[PDB]
């Protein structure tokens, strides 16, 4: 998908993925309550990564890091009481 | 008192487990209290944070497990609920 539109417009396709990100990670999403492949998970976030984001809208990245943040913030404060090593 | 914990807990999010036993059990001990003449069963009942406050117990999310194999709650409190239904 990428290396066939890349020619033409990757910004649009970077805001769809960024909707996908703030979906996955909003109220109730799978990313929170821990289901879903963690492996596909990681797989489509670091090929994110490589991505170029220039004429991405403020907006859905404004919300996207704050639902983020929101979701992380409330991950790392309320973290678990045990951890368990083999 | 009760409208203050049960907004507070219904508010809350990840709530833990042990807290959740603690709760329930804290419940139980309360609900067998009077007040001053409705009885506290019925307040209890009547306003819905209830339903919010039994449905995260029920839900077993654990948002922060890295051990989310088995959800199960343990047979102490599922006795302590049992009992607490009952009364």
């Amino acid at each position: 998908l990428q290396v066939h539109l890349s020619s033409t417009c990757p910004q649009i396709f970077s805001e769809f993925l960024l909707k996908l990100i703030h979906i996955l990670s909003t109220e109730r999403g799978a990313f929170q309550t821990g289901q879903g492949p963690l492996d596909a998970q990681v797989k489509l976030l670091e090929f994110t990564l490589e991505q170029n984001f220039e004429v991405v809208s403020v907006s859905t990245i404004s919300a996207v890091i704050e639902s983020v943040t929101f979701l992380v913030h409330h991950y790392i404060t309320c973290s678990d009481k045990v951890m368990s090593r083999s | 008192s009760i409208t203050s914990f049960l907004t507070v807990l219904a508010w809350y999010p990840n709530t833990l487990l042990r807290t959740w036993c603690l709760v329930l059990h804290s419940l139980t001990l309360m609900t067998n209290m009077q007040l001053n003449q409705e009885s506290t069963a019925h307040l209890l009942v009547s306003d819905p944070n209830l339903i919010h406050v039994l449905v995260k117990f029920l839900s077993g999310t654990s948002p922060h497990g890295t051990n989310q194999h088995s959800p199960q709650v343990g047979p102490t409190a599922t006795q302590a609920m049992q009992e607490f239904l009952t009364r």
